[PDB]
């Protein structure tokens, strides 16, 4: 689509009022890259929370993966944009979900030691027992990272 | 010093006689280039990290040399871009007049230093130190039309075959091969590897083991054992030469005792260093050489010797191999020359009519025929000793030039006449009376014209090096043409001029001479009677004064200023850019395209499309291309609708409909060595650690803020490329040592498959060439391939890379730019219709000012360039002011009377302003210098009026109005030779509409039209500024 | 150390020679590569 | 000397030729100073 490709560029560059119009004129929002990736895996990337919260409201696919596995809510949680995972999960994001390698978005929250969202995580159910291909769990991360306020919240 | 001379004409003749020896002498050895060297000199870093990725090559490499380019002198600035290519270029930028030699040495031995700090690979690969230069004399194209040969065949014949002959001929500077030599290539296979429990490791491995030079020494050597009756060298193992004895290179041998060979695990033969340019000639695979002129070299001799060279090589060439020249300025910088020498020519043929028509004898009309051509080739022995060149500037300086060296001329030759008619003098008596009454005039005019041209060659960087062209060829003619009238001229007055009796005007004559004499003497009454009328009412001209100047200024603000005009140099680019992550393949689809419309609908202009995949100025990669088209000769493009500017603008128009790419065809500037030089040219600087990203964030919002003023700033842009998804591979440490597998092994075999890996050299043919290991391609093209990978473990077992890695996607930038040592991001822009540069600049900085903590910026190029010449101009215009008016107080012995000279400015540049701005030309650099010259000639014009009017009085008692008068009517002939034959002279540049008409049409059309007006005005202006000036200052 | 004259001459010398071009008032270069492995390259210059 | 020839060899020849300037040029000739191993030709053992 001509105008999926701009939604993208759109959506990524955070062009609130461009993706106004573009959801107007019905602009497909689950349009998607080479490597997978919607307007709101990129507006999840990059931190557009407002945008986030246009695209959901038309019908994007809050649980969509890339070519890898991954979901927006990977990439929220793993960015540290707070409000964006918490919008995603209200709006019914898979708060399990595993990428190819077995990731979830807790794992990511705990690696770089975003606090508040491993608990927005757990809070709506995150499975803190979940492994990875490698058999790491969110808990082995913070010990191998040395956080030691995250290894408390994961117990 | 003219009495000393008209006595002794011998004694002047000789004086020519030297001058025309050392000119003829300066012809034949002076340079002979398009342009001269204008930008300050800049030294560039080249280095290659083969599979690197941008911030790889920045954080290993690019910043250690930065960190190391101290103690070097006279540098400016320093940038320097990092992308995924592997590659990186550092520019150091220095002083205007630094050493480019010591610039180069110094940057180079700060390298040499740093080496150890880089990484083995690229200490493998090297780093190239080179002086930047943008001018290629020519691009000689190589390709095969029998589909025999592919690029990479090309190129390897070309280095091999040609390029080093070409670097040996004579005048060239130095030779860019655009491919390279062969290299063995070994494609790898990682089925084959696996089944043989064998890595790329093993390969490398192998291949240096058993592709080496290897010492040995000699048998009988020193200190021998007496008796020895021979000494020889032992020769060991040396480098192979052959696709076959590299598949032989032995990899394993089995259980059951088969033997693994190289052949069994990679394909073999010879290719290219690099894959990532395709190149085409018309659609045919090529390669070529792109010739530098060397220092102090002759264009046009340079360009026939590779022709001669070329030829040589004809019988040699492979079937199907065809030299082709899709660029070559000397066919521009000879049609320059030729144009140049007929307006000189035909200058001294309408000086020869107009000397004829006026004063009807043609012993007149052969003295200056004899002192112009004299001035001219003096005035090429004073460039040559400046160590000038023979160029498009300092050739249009001697056109820009004529009207000042025909008036030299015409002025003394013209006096002598009037004199002898006036008073029945003998010539020789008649000649030493003229010049009594012009020789301080012909003095205080040279002084005047110095003060005015001189001060224009003290303007820095590279618009002070266009001007000083101008400026030294200008004052050197002038010089010269004074000295020519004082020593020369004056001579041959008294010895070949007849005499003319008292009374004599030439009215008695029959047929045309007998009435034009009658109509000329009637019209010189009809004039003086007018200035009478105007001298009785001179309020009434005044305020037509200020008009006249009010309207000047008011044409001068409006007038759009450049640089240098665009020409039709029988070539122009064509833009292609694809989205971000788009394949070369897709690149192609795009660049037939365009190879397509310009040789279907363009076929009667366009003679090839030389297309290249993979470069692009504002960046390197897959998704970018350029098509450099080379047209036909100008003579079978009749029109402007088939000329570039039309060529391009129906291209990008018809270019517009291409999906997912942006597409557009634009001119060259007439500078190549410098860039648009049109603009802006600012950089964004992260002053505080704080990232990429959020330097990137800090850019965006200058970017849109700078969007909400269309008034001011125009296209402001980023002149970079924007991040793109790339694929992040974590190795897992704790699995891989669990298996026993090491991380050498792992980023080994990785970075070679995938990035490839330069491991030693071979010898081709008597050439030492590389050899590549990598992957076959169709095993490393996405991410489930990573997974046939193995390596083999400790314990022999072979671990698959799937094993003990994760990937995901990120963003990362594809090419990272740096500015004096510092991340930054480079914008351009322009200003809005009708705004100054100057004004745009403010206002960008007014925006940077308003960004985030930590986010400075700096002006570079072209915008540090104005800057700094336009601090200079304020004082150099009051230098040249100042000076002017100290050389006509001291001509004139008043401090009053210069202002009646001084006043003629606007005169001339309201002429040049009205036929620039209807013609719909620019504010350039010839329109400014020709500016220059024509108030300096209008100046002179006055000068004599006044130095007459004034000596009048004060020699003979006259009256203010009766000497004006007398002035005036003595000064009309004399102003309207030399107008009627300098405008008839450069007719013929306005109407040119062939090659070089871009440059031909800003000298003349300035020119013309401040020549009419300042003819009109000044022969009823002067005598206004004269009592005006004379009755406020009594 | 240790190369021919014929090794060191096409993996040296011509990589060398081939870069001499474009200096300033180079009248002649004369080169010689021989058994021990060494190179000269000597460059002479116009007078002056 | 020819290809392959000893330092020994190249002594014998050096020895004539010192011979020659010490004995047949005693008049004329003050010093030789002679090298083996050294010349116009490279450090070989066949040339002095
Ligand atoms: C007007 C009075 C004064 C007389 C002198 C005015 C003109 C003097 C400057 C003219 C330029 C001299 O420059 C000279 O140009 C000629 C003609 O293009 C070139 O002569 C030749 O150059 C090459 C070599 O074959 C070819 O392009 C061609 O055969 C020819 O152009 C010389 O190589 C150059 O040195
Ligand atoms: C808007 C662009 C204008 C560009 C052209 C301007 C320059 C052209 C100058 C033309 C000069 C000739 O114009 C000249 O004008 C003057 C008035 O000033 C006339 O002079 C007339 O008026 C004056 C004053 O009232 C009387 O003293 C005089 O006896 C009478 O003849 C001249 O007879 C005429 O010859
Ligand atoms: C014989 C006739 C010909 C003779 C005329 C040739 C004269 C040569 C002129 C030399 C020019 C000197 O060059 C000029 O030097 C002055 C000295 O303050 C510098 O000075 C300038 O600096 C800055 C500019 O913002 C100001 O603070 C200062 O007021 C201004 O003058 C100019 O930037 C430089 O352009
Ligand atoms: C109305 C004013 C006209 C100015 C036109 C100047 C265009 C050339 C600009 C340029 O290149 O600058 C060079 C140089 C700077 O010193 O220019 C000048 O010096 C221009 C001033 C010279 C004229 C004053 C003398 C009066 C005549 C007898
Ligand atoms: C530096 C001053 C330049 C002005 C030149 C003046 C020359 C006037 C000479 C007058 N004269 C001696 C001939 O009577
Ligand atoms: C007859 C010689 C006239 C040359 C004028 C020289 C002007 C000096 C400029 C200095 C270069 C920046
Ligand atoms: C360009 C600077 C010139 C300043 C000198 C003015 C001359 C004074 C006019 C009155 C003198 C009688
Ligand atoms: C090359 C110019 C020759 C000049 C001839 C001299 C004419 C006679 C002067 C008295
Ligand atoms: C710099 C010019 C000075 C001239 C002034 C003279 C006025 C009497
Ligand atoms: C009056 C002396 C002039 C001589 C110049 C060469
Ligand atoms: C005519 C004198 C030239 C001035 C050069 C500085
Ligand atoms: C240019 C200033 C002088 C004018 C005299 C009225």
């Amino acid at each position: 689509s001509d105008l999926g490709k701009k939604l993208l560029e759109a959506a990524r560059a955070g062009r609130d009022d461009e993706v106004r119009i573009l959801m107007a004129n019905g602009a497909d929002v689950n349009a998607a890259d080479v490597v997978g990736w919607t307007p709101l895996h990129l507006a999840a990337y990059w931190g557009h929370l407002e945008i986030v919260e246009v695209l959901l409201k038309n019908g994007a696919d809050v649980n969509a993966y890339d070519t890898l596995g991954s979901t927006p809510l990977h990439l929220a949680a793993h960015f540290g944009h707070l409000e964006i995972v918490e919008v995603l999960l209200k709006n019914g994001a898979d708060v399990n979900a595993k990428d190819d390698n077995g990731i979830t978005p807790l794992h990511l929250a705990a690696n770089r030691g975003h606090l508040e969202i491993v608990e927005v995580l757990l809070k709506y159910g995150a499975d803190v027992n979940a492994q990875d291909k490698f058999g790491k769990t969110a808990f082995d991360i913070s010990i191998n990272n040395g956080n030691e306020d995250l290894a408390e919240i994961l117990q | 010093m003219p009495n000393f001379f008209i006595d002794r004409p011998i004694f002047a003749w000789v004086i020519a006689i030297i001058i025309m020896l050392a000119g003829g002498l300066a012809i034949l050895k002076l340079p002979v280039a398009q342009y001269p060297t204008i930008a300050p000199p800049a030294v560039t870093i080249s280095a290659s990290y083969p599979g690197a990725d941008a911030k790889t090559v920045q954080d290993t490499v690019t910043q250690v040399i930065e960190q190391n380019m101290n103690g070097i002198d006279n540098l400016m600035y320093m940038s320097s871009n990092s992308d995924s290519t592997g590659t990186v270029q550092i520019t150091l930028t220095f002083e205007s007049g630094t050493d480019a030699d010591i610039a180069q040495v110094q940057v180079q031995n700060k390298l040499q230093l740093a080496m150890p700090l880089l990484p083995q690979e690229v200490q493998q690969q090297g780093v190239s130190v080179e002086k930047s230069s943008s001018s290629f004399l020519m691009v000689v194209g190589v390709i095969n039309t029998d589909g025999t040969m592919t690029q990479e065949d090309i190129s390897d014949y070309v280095a091999a075959n040609m390029k080093d002959a070409i670097s040996r001929t004579s005048g060239v500077g130095d030779v860019q091969l655009f491919g390279s030599q062969y290299a063995m290539r070994i494609w790898m296979n990682p089925n084959e590897l696996n089944k043989f429990q064998l890595t790329p490791v093993d390969v490398i491995t192998a291949i240096k083991a058993q592709n080496a030079q290897v010492a040995a020494g000699q048998l009988g050597g020193t200190p021998p054992v007496k008796g020895q009756q021979l000494n020889a060298s032992i020769i060991a193992q040396t480098r192979l030469t052959s696709t076959e004895e590299f598949g032989k290179i032995l990899l394993k041998v089995n259980q059951d005792g088969s033997r693994v060979l190289l052949r069994d695990v990679a394909k073999i033969e010879l290719g290219g260093e690099n894959y990532d340019i395709i190149a085409e000639f018309n659609g045919q695979p090529a390669s070529g050489l792109g010739i530098k002129l060397a220092t102090g070299a002759n264009a046009l001799d340079t360009a026939a010797a590779i022709r001669a060279e070329l030829a040589k090589m004809e019988p040699f060439f492979p079937s199907g191999l065809k030299i082709v020249y899709p660029y070559d300025t000397t066919p521009f910088v000879k049609i320059s020359i030729h144009e140049v020498v007929k307006t000189l020519v035909e200058a001294i043929i309408l000086v020869f009519l107009v000397m004829y028509l006026f004063l009807q004898n043609f012993r007149a009309t052969l003295i200056p025929t004899i002192a112009v051509p004299v001035v001219l080739l003096g005035t090429f022995a004073v460039l040559a000793a400046f160590g000038f060149s023979i160029n498009t500037l300092t050739m249009f300086g001697m056109v820009l030039a004529i009207g000042l060296l025909v008036d030299d001329a015409i002025v003394v030759v013209e006096n002598v006449e009037r004199v002898m008619a006036e008073e029945g003098l003998p010539p020789k008596e008649a000649t030493r009376k003229s010049m009594g009454q012009i020789q301080g005039a012909l003095v205080g005019i040279a002084m005047v014209l110095s003060a005015v041209f001189v001060p224009m060659a003290f303007f820095g960087g590279s618009t002070g090096a266009i001007y000083r062209q101008f400026s030294i060829t200008i004052v050197s003619a002038m010089a010269l043409s004074v000295l020519v009238a004082l020593i020369l001229t004056p001579a041959l007055c008294a010895t070949m001029l007849k005499p003319i009796a008292k009374g004599d005007h030439g009215e008695g004559k029959k047929g045309f001479f007998g009435w034009f004499n009658r109509m000329f003497e009637k019209s010189t009454h009809h004039y003086t009677d007018s200035v009478g009328g105007i001298l009785r009412s001179t309020g009434r001209y005044l305020v037509l004064y200020l008009i006249i100047v009010v309207g000047m200024a008011y044409l001068f603000v409006r007038l759009p200023s450049s640089f240098l005009p665009d020409e039709d140099q029988g070539v122009f680019m064509t833009m292609v850019q694809l989205p971000a992550g788009a394949t070369q393949e897709r690149t192609q689809k795009v660049l037939n395209e365009v190879t397509h419309y310009y040789l279907t609908k363009e076929k009667n202009n366009v003679e090839s499309v030389f297309a290249v995949n993979g470069f692009g100025f504002a960046g390197r990669g897959q998704n970018t291309g350029i098509a450099f088209v080379s047209l036909k000769d100008w003579a079978d493009r009749p029109g402007e609708e088939n000329k570039v500017e039309a060529i391009t603008m129906r291209a990008t128009r018809a270019f517009s409909q291409i999906k997912d790419a942006m597409v557009f065809a634009f001119n060259l500037p007439a500078i190549v060595e410098l860039g648009t030089a049109t603009g802006f040219d600012f950089e964004l600087i992260d002053q505080a650690g704080l990232g990429h990203e959020k330097l990137t964030q800090a850019r965006n919002q200058l970017l849109a803020e700078a969007a909400k003023h269309p008034d001011m700033l125009t296209s402001v842009r980023p002149n970079g490329l924007e991040d793109t998804p790339q694929f992040k591979i974590d190795i897992d440490q704790e699995k891989a040592q669990a298996l026993g597998v090491s991380i050498n092994d792992i980023n080994t075999t990785l970075g070679a498959a995938w990035g490839g890996s330069y491991v030693n050299d071979f010898i081709d043919r008597g050439r030492v060439k590389k050899v590549y290991v990598m992957s076959e391609a169709k095993y490393r093209m996405l991410p489930d391939d990573i997974g046939d990978w193995y390596v083999r473990a400790a314990d022999g077992q072979m671990v698959p890379f799937s094993a003990f890695s994760s990937s995901r996607w990120e963003y990362g930038s594809p090419r990272l730019e740096r500015y004096n040592g510092l991340p930054s991001m480079e914008i351009l822009g322009q200003a809005a219709p009708g705004k100054s540069t100057g004004e745009a600049m403010e206002l960008m900085e007014q925006l940077a000012s308003k960004l985030p903590t930590g986010v400075g910026y700096d002006w570079t190029g072209m915008s540090y360039q104005e800057r700094l010449s336009g601090n200079q101009a304020p004082s150099l215009y009051a230098i040249s002011l100042i000076v002017v008016f100290l050389c006509l107080a001291a001509l004139y012995e008043s401090w009053s009377i210069p202002f009646s000279v001084m006043l003629v400015v606007p005169l001339g540049v309201i002429g040049a302003l009205l036929a620039a701005t209807f013609r719909g030309l620019t504010n350039d650099v010839y329109f400014q210098v020709g500016l220059l010259t024509t108030i300096g000639l209008s100046a002179k014009n006055a000068i004599l009026i006044v130095e007459f009017a004034k000596d009048l009085m004060d020699k003979e008692g006259k009256g203010l109005i009766e000497a004006t008068l007398d002035a005036v009517r003595m000064r009309l002939r004399p102003i309207l030779m030399t107008s009627l034959a300098f405008i008839l002279g450069v007719m013929p540049l306005v109407i040119s509409t062939g090659a070089g008409s871009g440059a031909q049409n800003a000298v003349g059309t300035g020119v013309m039209g401040g020549m009419v007006t300042a003819t009109v005005l000044a022969i009823f202006f002067v005598p206004v500024f004269f009592v005006v000036v004379r009755r406020r200052f009594s």
